[PDB]
């Protein structure tokens, strides 16, 4: 159709969007995965150290 | 398993250590023994070869 304003208009909530996504979902949600994987490993180097 | 390695470990390592000691126990129980014959049976040899 016909190019409009709504084309700068969208870049802004989008530009926006992704940090007000990024400095407050991102970082967090990644934090409570690599805490996780940082307690799956002891399990395993236990084991392992345990049975030498 | 990461409690094992200590709990069973140290009751293995104690019970050899307990039994390595005293198998020597007996065996010094047993050298007495010898060194005891040693004189027994040689006085009695002293006194048949100067009755000889």
């Amino acid at each position: 159709m016909n190019l409009n304003a709504t084309i700068l208009g969208q870049a802004i909530a989008f530009v926006l969007f992704v940090l007000f996504a990024m400095k407050y979902v991102w970082p967090p949600l990644m934090a409570a995965i690599e805490k996780r994987q940082k307690e799956i490993a002891d399990g395993l180097a236990s084991a392992e150290r345990a049975h030498k | 398993d990461l409690d094992l390695a200590k709990a069973s470990a140290t009751d293995q390592l104690k019970k050899a250590k307990a039994e390595a000691q005293v198998i020597i126990e007996q065996a010094n129980k047993r050298r007495s023994q010898i060194l005891d014959e040693a004189k027994a049976e040689a006085e009695q040899e002293r006194t048949k070869i100067v009755a000889q």
